[PDB]
Formats: C-alpha cells, sequence, structure tokens
C-alpha cells in the first residue's frame, strides 16, 4: 500500500555475478542496518566462478558495495593415511545468505568434496559448505556437516543408506532467535533431503582452519528413510522457523519438499528433534508446492501462520485448458493443540509463466493497522513479463484476496525481479518497515522505502 | 394489429430492424401519416407499400467451399479433405440466430510420423536388445493402417553435469561404469539419432549401434528431450500433413521444472530449438527442464501426440501427468520393451478415436451451441466432442450462432477446427444491420426543417451536430 | 611406520623457566601432530592438536609450533603442576605412533646420598635365603650407579634395584638395591659391600660389613 | 562434559582372554572415533587400533593383529577391547582415546585399565626386619617385603605414627612374585630408645603382619 515506487534505491555488482540471488538485512553491534547480498557467480582469484558476498551500507543513492572477503583457495590435507580435498570452483558462494545478531552466514551449496585413499575415493561430490563472518571483528569460520571420509565401496555395500555426499548444505538457510543455524540440504540421503542444525557459537569455538573434517558435538541432523514417498523429494529446498506447538520454549522447523511423493510436493512442520507434527500436501503435481515457505502472524492473534508457494500451479480455465501461473496457500494456525486444516485462502497468479509464489517475504506491519502483511513475487509476471512483486495486507480473517500495491520491475527483461525478497526491517529509521528486492538477472538490488499512508 | 415493431415507435430504418428479426421498414413516399413504417412484412404490403422500398433482411447461411470428404488420405499432395464444408458465408441481423452444419471424418490411410524417444540410462540395458528388430516388425503392423509411414529415433539420459553425472575419477567421465566391470557411453543430455524416414531398416541398424550410459539420480531428463523433439521441426522432420506420434519410453521418474537448481541451473527453459549440427542438446547444462505447461504449448503448436510408454512401476505417475497434458496417451511397457510394438498401434487407434471441435477468433458478441451425431445418427444436445470412433467413421454437428445486439465492425470471421486436424471450417460473418436506403440519403434536405436535417429512407433525421 | 624421535629424554629446570620440547619425524607430517601430558601416577590430558591449536581448557602458556618434520612444545613460565611427562603423537599416517617421552624434573643443588647397608635378618636366614639391602637416600641428580662386591669382587647376578620419583619436599631421589642369595652361598663368603658412584664425589661412597663379626 | 570411564584393573593368567570396557559419559559413544593405546614403562606408548562405533569398522596396527579385537555397542554406549592368548608382554596399562574436534586427533583420554598377566597364586608376603650393623648422629632402619602376589601392599611405621623421614620404594617383580622395601631415618637418641615397628598389610591374602626392629 505505502511502499514508495517512485524514488527507489539501487545497489549493483559486477556484470554476470548474479548479484542479488540472495539478500538479508544485517544490523551491526550498534544497530546500524546494512544489506548483505549474495552473488553466486562472482569471479575468484583464478578468474573462475566461485561466488561472493557483499555487505552494502545504507545510502539513499545506493551504488557499489565492498566485498565480504572469504577464503577461495582449494584446500588439501593429508591426514590419517587419507587425502581430504575441497573444491570451490563453481561452488555458488552467496546462493543463500542470512543474518542473525552481528553474524552473517553465506553458503556455497555446490562446493565439492572428495577423499582419496590409495586407489579408492569417496567420489567428488557437492556436499556444500557455509561460511560465517563477524564483520566488525574479522572472525571467520566454516560449517560443512555433510563432509565424510567413508569410501565409495562402502556406500555400495549398504545400499547407499545415510549417503550425505550430495547434500548441498546451505541451499536454504535460517537462524532461530536462540542462535541455532538450520541448513536445508535437498540432496542429502541420495536426494531425499536432510536438515542440519548447530548453534552458531559452537560453530566458531569448534572450527579451526585446515582441519577440513572436525566435529561439532551440539549439532543435529535429520534422518534417512526407506519410504519411497520421500525419494527425490528435495526435503530442505526451503526452510523457515516458527512457533506451532504452543510450547514457547521449543522452536519448530518448517521444511519445503517440492517433489515429495512423485512430484506432488509437501511441506512439513517438525520439532527441534525432527519429529513430524503436521504435513501439508500439494494440490497438483509438478506445481512445486513447497518451493518457498514463509512464517508470520497475518491475522493478529499471536499465532504464527504458514504460507507456501507453488510457482508452477496450473489454473483451470475454460474449455478444459490449463495455464501455469503459480499459486500461494495460506494456513491459519488454529487455537491451541489442533491440526492446520484446509487453506484459509488461495492466491493465484494471472500472467502465464509468471511463477507467482516463487518468493514470499513477511513484510511486518506495512500500513501500521495491527495486522502483519506479506509480499509475493511473480518474477516473470506482469503484462510485460519483466516481473512483479505483489503486496497483500493482513486482516482479522487472514489476508486480503486482492493486492494493495503492485511493484513493477524497473529492470530490463530477464532480470528475475523478485526471485529473492526480504522485508520487516526499518532501514532508514523512519518508523516503517521496508523491502529489498533482488534481480540477479540484472545484477542489481532495489530498495523500496515505506512511507506514511496516503 | 399493433406489435413490438410499431408499439416501440422507431425513428429510422436502422432502429426499426434493431427491434426484432421479424420487423421490416417501408421507405415509400405515398404512405399515410398515421400508418407506421415499421411493421411485419405482411402488414406493410397490406397497407400498399411499394415492394422495392421494403427493407427486410433475412438471416441466412450459404456455403462457399463444399469439397467432398476424401475416402483415402493416401496419395495426393495432401489434397485430402477431412472437414466439410471448408468455408461458409453467414449473414445475421440484430438479435437473430441462424443454424449451419459441419462434417468431420477420420480419413483412412492417413500418413503417420513416429519418433521413438528412448531412455538410455543404465536402467534400460535389458530393453535395448528387444527393440533391435522393432522398426522392421513395426512397419509390418502399421502397413495395415497407412501406406505412408516415417519413423525416427532419439535418446536421452540426464543433464551431463554434477551431481547427476559422475565426475571422478577422470576415467569416469569417459566411462561412467568404470567402478563396475563394464564400459558405457559418456553421459549425454539428449541426442538426435535418426531423422524421420521411410527406410525402416535405418531404424534397426541405428538401434543396434546404440548403447546405454549411466547417471547418479533415478529421475531422468526425458522432458528436456520431449521439448527438443517437438520444437526442432526440421531436424526431426515432422511432415506437414501427417499424424505426429512422439513415443516416450522410460522406466523411472522424470525431472521437472525447477529441479535444475540442484546443478546451479536457474535459467528457465525458453522453448526454442538448441540441437545443432552435432545432434546433441547444447543447453542441457545451462537451461532448466521444461514445465508441463510449456510442453503442452509446443505439443499443441506442432500437433504432436505424446505417448508415455512406461513400465508398470511408474504407470500411475505418467497417467497423472497425462491428465495435466490433454491429448496424451499412456501405454504399459513390459520390463524389457518387448510389447512396445502392440502398444503403439493401440495408442494410435485411441488417438484417432475422438473428434473434439475447437473455436478460434470468435467475436465477443457471438455465442455458439452444438448438437453432436456420433455412432449411428444419435443426436446429443450441447456436446461438441465425439468419442469411441474408428478409422473411416464420420460424425456431424449442428451449430447455432446467436448474435447480441449489433457490433461496430460489420464483417468478421472465425474458425471451427477439430483438435489435431489439418482442415477446418471458416465462417465469414456479415452483420446486416443497416438499410440499403441509407446509402442514398439526402443531407441538408429541404424537406426537413429548412436544411437542419437529413432525409433518408423516407423520413427526416437530425443531422450531425444536433 | 613413522618414527617419532622426541628430545630431550628429560630436563631439570625451575619454576618460571621457559622450556622447549622438540619432536622429529622420519618424514613430513604437515602439522598433523598432538601433544600430551601425564601427571605422575595419573592419566593423559590433551594439550595441542594439529600442531598449534589448543585443547579446550588448557592454559595459554602452552604453545605448539613447527612444520614439515620438526615441531616444538613450549611452556612459558612453568607452574608447579607442569612437572610431568610429555609425549608427542603423529596422526599423519596409520598406524599412529608416539614419541619416547619427556619428563620435566625440579632442579636443585647437588647432594650426596646417605648410604646404609643391612645384612639378612635372622628370620630370613632360618628359612633358607639371605638378602643384603643397600639403601641410598636423598640425593641429586638422579644419575647414580650401584655396584655390589662380595669379598671385594663385583657381583651382577641376583641384584634387584628400585628407585623413587622426585620427592615432594626436598626434590631429591632415592634408591634400593637388594642382592639375594641362597643361605648356603651366603656363608661361603665373609665381606659384603655396595659401592655408590655419584657426580658429587670422585671416590665411590663405600659401606660394607662382615658376616659373623659384629 | 566428556568423560571416558574404563573397566577396573584385571588380573588374569597367560593363554586366557580378557575384555576391557570404555563407557561414554556425557556424550554419545557413536559421535567420533574411539582408539585404544597400550602403555609400558620401557616400550612406552603404542597405538592398538580404532573403531567407528556408528558402523563398527576398525583399523589395527599390524603388530596387534590377532590379539586385539575392538568392538562397540551403542546401546550401553560402551566400546570394548578384547585380548587373547595373553602373555607377560601384554602386562600394561590400556587407555581408550577419542578426539575433541579434529576427526583424527587424540585429545580425550580415559583413566586407564591396569592389566597384569601372571601364573602366580595368591601368596602372602615375608616381612623381615632390617637393623644396622654394630655410631653417627643419624640412624636408618629398613623393612623387606618379599614374595607376595598380587599387588599392592600398604606399609607404615608405628601404625602410621612415624610418617616423615621415610622412603617406601616401588614394588619389583622377582620371578612372578613381588618384592618391596622401605626405609626410615631418625636421630640416634630415638632408637633403640623407642620401639619402631613395620606394619605391612596385603589385603589380597588378608594378612596384616607387624615386625619390631631389634638391633644386633
Ligand atoms: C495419481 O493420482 C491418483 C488420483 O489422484 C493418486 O491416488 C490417490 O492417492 C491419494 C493419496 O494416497 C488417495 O487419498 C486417500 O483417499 C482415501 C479415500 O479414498 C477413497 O475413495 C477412492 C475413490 O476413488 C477409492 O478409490 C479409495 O480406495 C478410497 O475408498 C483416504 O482414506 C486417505 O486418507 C488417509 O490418508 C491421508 C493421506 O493420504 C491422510 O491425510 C488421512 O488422514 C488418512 O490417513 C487419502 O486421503 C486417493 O484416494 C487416491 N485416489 C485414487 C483414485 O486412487 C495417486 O497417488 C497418483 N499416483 C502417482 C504416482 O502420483
Ligand atoms: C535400476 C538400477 C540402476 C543403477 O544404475 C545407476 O547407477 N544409475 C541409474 C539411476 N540411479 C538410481 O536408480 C539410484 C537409485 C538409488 C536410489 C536410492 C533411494 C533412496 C536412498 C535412501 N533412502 N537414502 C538411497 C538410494 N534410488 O535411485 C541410471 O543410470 O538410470
Ligand atoms: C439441438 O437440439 C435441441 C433439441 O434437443 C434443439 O432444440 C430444439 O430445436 C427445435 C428446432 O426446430 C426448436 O423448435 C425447439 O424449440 C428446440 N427446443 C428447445 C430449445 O428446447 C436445438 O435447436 C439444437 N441445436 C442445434 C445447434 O442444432
Ligand atoms: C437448420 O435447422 C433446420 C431444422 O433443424 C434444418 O432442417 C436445416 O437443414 C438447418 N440449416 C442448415 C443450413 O443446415
Ligand atoms: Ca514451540
Ligand atoms: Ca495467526
Ligand atoms: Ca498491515
Ligand atoms: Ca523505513
Ligand atoms: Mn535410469
Ligand atoms: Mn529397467
Ligand atoms: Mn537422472
Amino acid at each position: 500500500l505505502n511502499l514508495d515506487p517512485v524514488q527507489l534505491t539501487f545497489y549493483a555488482g559486477p556484470n554476470g555475478s548474479q548479484f542479488g540471488f540472495s539478500l538479508d538485512f544485517h544490523k551491526d553491534s550498534h544497530g546500524r542496518v546494512a544489506i548483505v547480498v549474495g552473488a553466486p557467480r562472482t569471479l575468484g582469484p583464478s578468474q573462475e566462478e566461485t561466488g561472493g558476498v557483499f555487505l552494502c551500507p545504507w545510502r539513499a543513492e545506493g551504488g557499489q558495495c565492498p566485498s565480504l572477503l572469504f577464503d577461495l583457495r582449494d584446500e588439501t590435507r593429508n591426514v590419517g593415511s587419507q587425502t581430504l580435498q575441497t573444491f570451490k570452483a563453481r561452488q555458488g558462494l552467496g546462493a543463500s545468505v542470512v543474518s542473525w545478531s552481528d553474524v552473517i552466514v553465506a553458503c556455497a551449496p555446490w562446493q565439492h568434496w572428495n577423499v582419496l585413499e590409495k586407489t579408492e575415493e569417496a567420489e567428488k561430490t557437492p556436499v556444500g559448505s557455509c561460511f560465517l563472518a563477524q564483520p566488525e571483528s574479522g572472525r571467520r569460520a566454516e560449517y560443512s556437516p555433510c563432509r565424510g571420509n567413508t569410501l565409495s565401496r562402502i556406500y555400495v555395500e549398504n545400499d547407499f543408506s545415510w549417503d550425505k555426499r550430495y547434500c548441498e548444505a546451505g541451499f536454504s538457510s535460517v537462524v532461530t532467535q536462540a542462535g541455532e543455524l538450520v541448513l536445508g540440504a535437498p540432496g542429502g540421503y541420495y536426494f531425499l533431503g536432510l536438515l542440519a542444525q548447530a548453534p552458531v557459537a559452537d560453530i566458531f569455538s569448534s572450527y579451526r582452519p585446515g582441519i577440513l573434517l572436525w566435529h561439532v558435538s551440539s549439532q543435529s541432523l535429520s534422518f534417512d528413510s526407506s519410504n519411497p514417498e520421500y525419494f527425490d523429494g528435495y526435503w530442505g529446498y526451503s526452510v523457515a522457523v516458527g512457533e506451532f506447538d504452543g510450547d514457547l520454549n521449543t522452536t519448530e522447523y518448517v521444511v519445503g519438499a517440492p517433489t515429495w511423493s512423485w512430484t506432488l510436493g509437501a511441506v512439513e512442520i517438525l520439532d527441534s528433534y525432527y519429529q513430524r507434527l503436521h504435513r501439508l500436501r500439494g494440490e497438483q503435481m509438478a506445481s512445486y508446492f513447497g518451493h518457498s515457505v514463509a512464517v508470520t502472524d497475518v491475522n493478529g492473534d499471536g499465532r504464527h501462520d504458514l504460507l507456501v508457494g507453488a510457482p508452477l500451479y496450473m489454473e483451470s480455465r475454460a474449455d478444459r485448458k490449463l495455464a501455469e501461473v503459480g499459486r500461494v496457500y495460506l494456513f491459519l494456525q488454529p487455537r491451541g493443540p489442533h491440526a492446520l486444516g484446509a487453506p484459509s485462502l488461495l492466491l493465484t497468479g494471472t500472467q502465464l509463466y509468471g511463477r507467482f509464489g516463487s518468493a514470499i517475504a513477511p513484510l511486518g506491519d506495512l500500513d501500521r493497522d495491527g495486522y502483519n502483511d506479506i509480499a509475493v513475487a511473480a518474477p516473470y509476471g506482469g503484462p510485460s513479463g519483466r516481473g512483479q512483486v505483489l503486496v497483500f495486507l493482513g486482516q482479522s480473517e487472514g489476508l486480503r484476496s486482492r493486492p494493495s500495491q503492485v511493484l513493477d520491475s524497473p529492470f530490463p527483461t530477464g532480470s528475475a525481479f523478485g526471485f529473492s525478497l526480504r522485508g520487516a526491517v526499518d532501514i532508514d529509521d523512519n518508523g516503517y518497515p521496508d523491502l529489498i528486492v533482488g534481480a540477479y538477472g540484472a545484477n542489481q538490488v532495489a530498495v523500496y522505502r515505506a512511507q506514511p499512508v496516503v | 394489429g399493433p406489435n413490438i415493431c410499431t408499439t416501440r415507435g422507431v425513428s429510422s430504418c436502422q432502429q426499426c430492424l434493431a427491434v426484432s428479426p421479424m420487423c421490416a421498414w417501408c421507405s415509400d413516399e405515398a404512405l399515410p401519416l398515421g400508418s407506421p413504417r415499421c411493421d411485419l412484412k405482411e402488414n406493410l404490403l397490406k397497407d400498399n407499400c411499394a415492394p422495392e422500398s421494403i427493407e427486410f433482411p433475412v438471416s441466412e447461411a450459404r456455403v462457399l467451399e463444399d469439397r467432398p470428404l476424401s475416402d483415402k488420405g493416401s496419395g495426393d499432395s495432401s489434397q485430402v479433405t477431412q472437414v466439410s464444408p471448408q468455408r461458409i458465408a453467414l449473414r445475421l441481423r440484430p438479435d437473430d440466430s441462424k443454424n449451419f452444419s459441419i462434417q468431420v471424418r477420420q480419413v483412412e490411410d492417413y500418413p503417420v510420423d513416429i519418433y521413438y524417444l528412448m531412455d538410455l540410462s543404465y536402467s534400460m540395458k535389458d530393453d535395448l536388445w528387444s527393440i533391435q528388430n522393432l522398426g522392421t516388425k513395426l512397419a509390418t503392423q502399421m502397413r495395415k493402417l497407412t501406406s505412408n509411414l516415417r519413423i525416427g529415433f532419439g535418446a536421452f539420459v540426464d543433464k551431463p553435469v554434477s551431481p547427476y553425472m559422475y565426475i571422478s575419477p577422470p576415467e569416469a567421465l569417459e566411462n561412467p561404469c568404470y567402478d563396475m566391470k563394464t564400459t558405457c557411453l559418456p553421459m549425454f543430455g539428449y541426442k538426435h539419432v535418426l531423422t524421420l524416414t521411410d527406410q525402416v531398416t535405418r531404424f534397426n541398424e541405428e538401434v543396434k549401434k546404440q548403447s546405454v550410459s549411466r547417471n547418479r539420480d533415478a529421475p531422468e531428463g526425458g522432458f528436456d528431450a520431449i521439448m527438443q523433439a517437438t520444437v526442432c521441426d526440421e531436424k526431426i522432420g515432422w511432415r506437414n500433413d501427417a499424424s505426429h506420434l512422439l513415443v516416450f519410453t522410460t522406466d523411472a521418474k522424470t525431472h521437472i521444472a525447477l529441479d535444475g537448481r540442484l546443478a546451479g541451473i536457474v535459467q528457465p527453459n525458453d522453448g526454442q530449438c538448441h540441437v545443432g549440427s552435432d545432434n546433441h542438446y547444447s543447453a542441457s547444462t545451462t537451461m532448466d527442464y521444461p514445465s508441463l505447461g510449456l510442453m503442452t504449448e509446443k505439443l499443441s503448436q506442432k500437433n504432436i501426440n505424446l505417448i508415455f510408454a512406461v513400465t508398470e512401476n511408474v504407470v500411475n505417475l505418467y497417467q497423472n501427468y497425462s491428465e495435466l497434458i490433454p491429448g496424451t496417451t499412456v501405454g504399459v511397457l513390459s520390463m524389457d520393451s518387448s510389447n512396445v510394438l502392440q502398444l503403439i498401434v493401440d495408442a494410435y487407434g485411441k488417438i484417432r478415436s475422438k473428434v473434439e471441435l475447437e473455436v478460434r477468433d470468435l467475436p465477443e458478441e457471438l455465442s455458439l451451441s452444438f448438437n453432436a451425431t456420433c455412432l449411428n445418427n444419435e443426436v446429443i444436445p450441447g456436446l461438441k466432442s465425439c468419442m469411441g470412433l474408428k478409422i473411416g467413421d464420420t460424425v456431424s454437428f449442428s451449430i447455432e450462432a446467436k448474435v447480441r445486439g449489433c457490433p461496430q465492425e460489420k464483417e468478421k470471421s472465425f474458425t471451427i477446427k477439430p483438435v489435431g486436424f489439418k482442415d477446418s471450417l471458416i465462417v465469414q460473418v456479415t452483420f446486416d444491420c443497416d438499410c440499403a436506403c441509407q446509402a442514398q440519403a439526402e443531407p441538408n434536405s429541404h424537406r426537413c426543417n429548412n436544411g437542419n436535417g437529413t432525409f433518408e429512407c423516407g423520413v427526416c433525421r437530425c443531422g450531425p451536430g444536433w | 611406520d613413522i618414527l617419532m624421535t622426541q628430545s630431550p629424554s628429560s630436563m631439570s629446570v625451575s619454576l618460571g623457566d621457559t622450556v622447549s620440547i622438540t619432536c622429529h619425524a622420519s618424514q613430513g607430517i604437515s602439522s598433523n601432530i598432538g601433544w600430551l601430558q601425564q601427571k605422575p601416577g595419573k592419566s593423559f590430558m590433551g594439550l595441542i592438536y594439529y600442531g598449534t591449536n589448543l585443547v579446550d581448557g588448557v592454559p595459554s602458556r602452552f604453545s605448539g609450533s613447527g612444520s614439515g618434520a620438526d615441531y616444538s612444545l613450549t611452556i612459558s613460565s612453568l607452574d608447579s603442576e607442569d612437572f610431568a611427562d610429555y609425549y608427542c603423537v603423529q596422526y599423519a599416517q596409520l598406524p599412529y605412533t608416539f614419541g619416547g617421552g619427556t619428563k620435566l624434573e625440579i632442579k636443585r643443588a647437588d647432594a650426596a646420598p646417605t648410604v646404609s647397608i643391612f645384612p639378612p635378618s635372622s628370620e630370613q636366614l632360618t628359612s633358607g635365603g639371605a638378602s643384603v639391602v643397600c639403601f641410598l637416600n636423598n640425593f641429586y641428580p638422579k644419575d647414580i650407579n650401584v655396584k655390589w662386591k662380595i669379598d671385594g669382587s663385583e657381583r651382577q647376578n641376583g641384584v634387584l634395584n628400585s628407585w623413587t620419583d622426585q620427592d615432594s619436599k626436598d626434590s631429591t631421589y632415592s634408591m634400593s638395591s637388594t642382592l639375594t642369595l641362597t643361605k648356603d652361598e651366603y656363608e661361603r663368603h665373609n665381606s659384603y659391600t655396595c659401592e655408590a658412584t655419584h657426580k658429587t664425589s670422585t671416590s665411590p661412597i663405600v659401606k660394607s660389613f662382615n658376616r659373623n663379626e659384629c | 562434559e566428556v568423560q571416558l570411564q574404563q573397566s577396573g584393573a584385571e588380573l588374569v593368567k597367560p593363554g586366557a582372554s580378557v575384555k576391557l570396557s570404555c563407557t561414554a559419559s556425557g556424550f554419545n559413544i557413536k559421535d567420533t572415533y574411539v582408539h585404544w593405546v597400550k602403555q609400558r614403562p620401557e616400550q612406552g606408548l603404542e597405538w592398538i587400533g580404532r573403531i567407528d562405533p556408528a558402523n563398527g569398522y576398525t583399523k589395527y596396527d599390524p603388530k596387534f593383529q590377532g590379539k586385539a579385537t575392538i568392538t562397540a555397542d551403542t546401546s550401553s554406549n560402551t566400546a570394548y577391547l578384547q585380548l587373547s592368548s595373553l602373555t607377560s608382554e601384554d602386562t600394561a596399562v590400556y587407555y581408550c582415546v577419542r578426539p575433541l574436534y579434529d576427526y583424527y586427533a587424540m585429545d580425550y583420554w580415559g583413566q586407564g585399565t591396569s592389566v597384569t598377566v601372571s601364573s602366580a597364586k595368591t601368596t602372602a608376603p615375608s616381612v623381615y626386619p632390617l637393623a644396622p650393623v654394630c655410631t653417627g648422629s643419624s640412624v636408618t632402619l629398613g623393612c623387606l617385603v618379599k614374595g607376595y602376589f598380587p599387588e599392592p601392599v600398604t606399609l607404615t611405621w608405628n601404625s602410621g605414627s612415624l610418617s616423615s623421614g621415610v622412603h617406601t620404594f616401588p614394588a619389583v617383580l622377582q620371578s612372578d612374585l613381588y618384592t618391596l622395601s622401605s626405609s626410615v631415618t631418625v636421630t640416634s637418641s630415638t632408637w633403640p630408645s623407642q620401639s619402631i615397628t613395620c606394619n605391612v598389610a596385603h589385603p589380597a591374602s588378608s594378612t596384616k603382619v607387624d615386625k619390631k626392629i631389634e638391633p644386633r
């Protein structure tokens, strides 16, 4: 409603770095809000695509940002009559970023890893890795829970049970308010998908450089399965956290699995011990229900609500024809201990191949009426196919079925405007929360400031 | 007596006809003052109106092209007729409706194209051997339904990139099966092998030279191959006038749109052809798998009939996909592709067992209704789709076009076409709302208020500006 | 297997000194080395891993360094608890292999031993055996050589030595030598002696007795 | 906190077998590797092998192949070391080890299990008084504990009264039987003026003999 679509702020990075693939707000130790931006195809030292992370200070004019430096050299350790190898070429550093307190977490979901023992090997595979930084202090640390030193032959004997070689940890990420980092790994357990949790503080105290394989005892990984419903389900494609069991001392996890049960797609809500509390199944196959998940209380009852994006849902139209437009589902948490029922609201895109619901960002309370609001991305929507971001406002009964404001892409065709979103933070300190939009196709990030209501 | 034509009290010839399709207008001078000019055609002649001055258009419907339906689609430079009539002229007056007919025939001996698209991942070794004599045996059985057959062959595995592809040791890139006791081909996305040809022994001998490769994840990139085999018209060689059959065989799940992100691939599929002189899909490692909706758009654009010939462990799967891609047919493949021959013939019959009308470029102010005549002369009201047909059968439909008011453009045209068919019926509509006497109007007539009006059709009208 | 040569075998130092233990390998191990501490009569505590990194809880006065095939453990300002055994261990290759060990001992002023010889008791002689005992108490440094002489002639068969760790109070050492013979063979000879060789006296400290005579 | 609580000291015969345990306290045994180390005073420290209790796979130094066998039961959260056809050279202290952070390190250690292999039977000690020969300011007495099995023995003077100015030496193996000695030093005015007694206790055979030192 009250986002300013006239005077935008533009940040930008190198040509072809996919600057804007992922973004989040970052408050330093003094509370000064900055923007951290992931550019997963930034060139490294060897002039090879490695990805990179930028930390953008708030300036109404915008412009270029300084890099948040990480080590980009491949590592090798000859220990225990084995050889450990990390390969950072095309690792995609910055494919997801997230901030918590004065710490930044950026991940390289396609960092490869292999172990050599004489003639055998573990196989060179993308375990993924996340990098952690405290920009003010210069502290650095890594976390790579799916690295292993088990050889290829062993996995064959046990029928590839507990195979963490292709996790792609850091594909999606989130941090609980208590400081527990949660990594989605859609390739873990032979593309069933897994989650990895570990306190940030214990990631720093247990990391030393050059070790490559180290223990983090306070960590917790989800579990393999023999159920074919979970096969190739990419469990961990998207992740979020919320409060869904009534116990405020426990934090619950929300996980998207958009190819669950033979591309039906599903979203599950779990406790911190990965025990299943509810499961929302997809409405239509290959709709990618679960591509994106968002948690926020939209109807002002103190109970977090769930939003799920199916950017490929095909809407039924006249003459028995179908049109891929995308769809967003709203689930209102009921009073006390009860299951989340049918969707309270169905939001369906309009533009063909617009992928309405590819990204869903909690905005906070935008118009300051007492109900939290959201933004929904249609990165190839709008009449021109350039991309659109749609705002929907909260209300006592959920959300308004029609948008209050529509943000047309100020970038050229193919920018993927809206592919990444983040709101609910006041960056210019004017009392109203603001929105940042990513267009990695144009290598830029647009900042929309919220103004008093007209 | 007085009717709607008079009791409405019209002011001109144009408004008179707009009342009802039964109204008529008299443009004669010698007409009484109290008598109305807008009555039935019977009442005006009853009041001594000159017959030449009577404006009474009648909604009609005459044919312009009525070629007879062909008995055989064999021969001819595709001079085959499947729809009769092929073009009609339609004339309507405001709020009227006229009715016309259309005939559709599933012609016998119609040419056919079959492009065999084969999974060649490691799960399909047993199957490659059973189809070595396929093209030979297949031309034997289709000869009973068509004299013009062309067949071709393509193969797919998955996107040759990590993590779908084994990338270690270096030996594994040349031979993915190295850590076993065999050799296999290097991984490949999709490769075109044989352009659609009538020399069936070229199918046999290209099949015998094919071998399997090996990837990591059970779902395969078959949809990448369905797209390319469709939009690459020239390389596959689909003929303009022939039924197009795309046979898709696999024994596993399939990758769908947005799966590619697990390889770093985020660019959406563009639906353009990317198979070059090397016959390999060159955007396999840079462009994402297609979506079902994008596949449907191209399969409908090129008139491709997609056939999922899969194993029973994924029949439910591909049957459910087939419901999201209308016009798709599923058959059950044995574990060793030995019944693949009978499957295609059954699918071809099931494909040509339906006639389903479709409308294009229909104006906003026109609405249609349909009565089908499938089987033997059995009328089915409000239905525009027959089912349960055989090669050579013929059905017909009766159609009524009802216009609302009168539109601005007085001549439009729309099309009636069966789904998948070449021929079509074209309807040239003419909205006869005006009167002939308007073409000879007298502006600034000195019969009308001292040059302040216009004299048309025997009355005085207020001119422009008033 | 990789041989871990640890040097020195022992060192005598004082509180607050800055000492350095070294460890040399038969080949490169690229900092895949650890350092251990075993306080007297107790178990092991981890000090360093990966050449330089401190085990959680260990004070910062410890510090490891080195590379290739030569590494070092350094203790700045020794504490009273630091006097213990220290071992290096490589885990570059399997099997893991350790060093010989290094003991840190309290240094003090040299001190001559208090020798004391004791003939067999009457109880033992009535049972068929005979054991002379030669005590050598409170001395520094630890390097000492006992020598038994029967009728002036050296004897090496049937000797049983035993030493103590560094004493908590005066930080000296002690030794018990016990020569065991049969009763029949004990009475074939008359003079029994034990000579002590220490760096405090060029002349060996001698103590002896004569059978029957008292 | 991380703690490795091993089994109690064992006392077995040659040719037999023994199975030491290593129980995890404050963590899951399944987390890391678990190593076994053998310690002797002469030969020093030697690495036996390791196990990954999550899957049971093991590695061994070729020297111990045959005698050592390392196993792990995640249920009781304990790791075991089995030794077979024992020999006098297997008499040593055995530690179980695990790393802190580095997958391959050796940082946390158990208290150690003491193993003694011997064909000796339970034998009571022979206590002999040691009086000097027929003068100075300082006098020294002694006490000999010979031929007892197994260890240990507790030794005091005047039933714990005379404690300072004493040196009790470590026991020594003399042909499958232990031998120990202890000295004590006072002034010449104390002895034989004051009775001095050597109190020896060998809880194994349950014998508490005491011998008073008498001059010559
Ligand atoms: C291809 O598409 C088909 C059709 O959509 C899918 O088959 C459906 O699968 C779902 C999930 O397994 C089934 O849903 C279940 O329905 C049961 C009732 O169905 C009755 O009615 C049908 C009428 O056709 C009968 O055929 C059927 O035998 C039954 O008599 C419920 O009892 C189930 O509820 C239980 O499970 C759900 C989770 O699934 C829980 O939430 C509930 O609490 C409860 O425990 C369930 O709702 C559906 O019936 C199936 N339809 C048909 C026609 O078979 C295929 O799965 C799909 N295949 C692939 C490969 O994608
Ligand atoms: C039919 C035999 C083909 C073998 O040939 C190949 O190596 N590649 C195949 C495909 N790959 C595959 O089918 C691999 C399997 C593994 C498997 C699995 C599922 C769940 C879990 C779990 N619960 N962690 C572990 C493993 N589902 O798919 C090819 O080239 O087509
Ligand atoms: C389709 O069939 C229906 C009958 O089921 C037709 O409806 C009747 O048409 C006759 C034509 O003479 C009228 O006299 C009747 O009044 C109609 N009955 C109704 C409308 O209930 C209809 O005309 C047919 N339509 C087409 C396009 O053929
Ligand atoms: C219109 O319908 C009538 C009555 O059913 C039918 O007789 C006539 O043939 C139809 N007109 C045309 C042009 O087909
Ligand atoms: Ca909770
Ligand atoms: Ca709520
Ligand atoms: Ca609001
Ligand atoms: Ca603001
Ligand atoms: Mn396969
Ligand atoms: Mn198969
Ligand atoms: Mn595959």
